[PDB]
């Protein structure tokens, strides 16, 4: 049932992926030091984190089939609003739910609800964040759907400031529907529907921890000392 | 164009 291309845009996502997340986290190690107490002490770990993430994120999207053949601009859109998201979706990999933390590698780099708010966030953000990555650990995932979801996630047509909308839709529709056919090949109905609703209720929830997400990183980079704990690509890509 | 660094790491 999954067609010839339809395996083959599963093997590029697959590759992408691998060559975007390294689960041996050896590059954590050059990151600034993390510090557990400027009551923002994680926020230099933390920004070099994100911004290491947003390169993997770029990486990952521009070999993504069809992103390519977007224009500059859209592509520039789409990751500027999609960035947060996927770095959201793809930190579930890291996800352990022993003690509800972003275990990536070793106990410096294991990141719980107070090493989040030590970069400046609150609950109205970390509850949502954390309950969204329980959940999506409960659907258990295969590597296959969850880079078919970050690549979904990325070339959505109803980001603001998209250009070629339809270009856009069209490259989203080919995804989504070689996603239905895994999960069809792997669950009869209505198991099948109901796992793919509860794929595409996710992707409503990562954008409203995006909006929630961005107006507190509007409220913590509007001071110019927490703007200066950044890194220029998380200004230049979370900014104007 | 506001993003070189983003546009850089597109190349
Ligand atoms: C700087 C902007 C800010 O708003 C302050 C102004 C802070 O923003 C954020 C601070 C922290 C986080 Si996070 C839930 C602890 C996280 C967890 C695990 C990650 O693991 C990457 C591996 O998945 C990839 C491994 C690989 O690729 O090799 C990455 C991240 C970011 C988030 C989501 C946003």
């Amino acid at each position: 049932k999954l067609s010839e291309e339809q395996q083959h845009i599963i093997a590029i996502l697959l590759d992408a992926h691998h060559k975007t997340y390294d689960p041996t986290y050896a590059d954590f190690r050059d990151f600034r030091p993390p510090v557990r107490m400027s009551p923002l002490s994680m926020l230099p770990h933390l920004a070099d984190l994100v911004s290491y993430s947003i390169q993997k994120v770029i990486g990952f999207a521009k070999m993504i089939p069809g992103f390519r053949d977007l224009t500059s601009d859209d592509q520039i859109v789409l990751l500027k609003s999609s960035a947060i998201e996927v770095i959201m979706l793809r930190s579930n990999q890291s996800f352990t739910m022993d003690d509800m933390s972003w275990d990536c590698g070793s106990q410096d780099y294991k990141y719980d609800v107070t090493d989040v708010s030590k970069a400046g966030h609150t609950l109205e953000l970390i509850e949502p964040l954390i309950k969204f990555q329980v959940g999506l650990k409960k659907l258990n995932l295969h590597e296959e759907e969850h880079v078919l979801l970050m690549a979904i996630c990325i070339v959505s047509p109803d980001r603001p400031g998209v250009q070629d909308a339809k270009l856009v839709e069209a490259i989203q529709d080919r995804l989504s529907n070689t996603l239905q056919t895994y999960i069809r090949c792997r669950h009869p109905p209505p198991g099948s529907h109901q796992l793919y609703a509860k794929m595409i209720q996710k992707l409503a929830d990562l954008r409203s921890l995006n909006e929630e997400h961005s107006k507190q990183y509007r409220s913590l980079s509007f001071q110019p000392e927490n703007s200066m704990k950044l890194t220029p690509l998380v200004l230049e890509v979370f900014g104007n | 164009k506001n993003h070189p660094m983003l546009m850089n790491l597109l190349k």
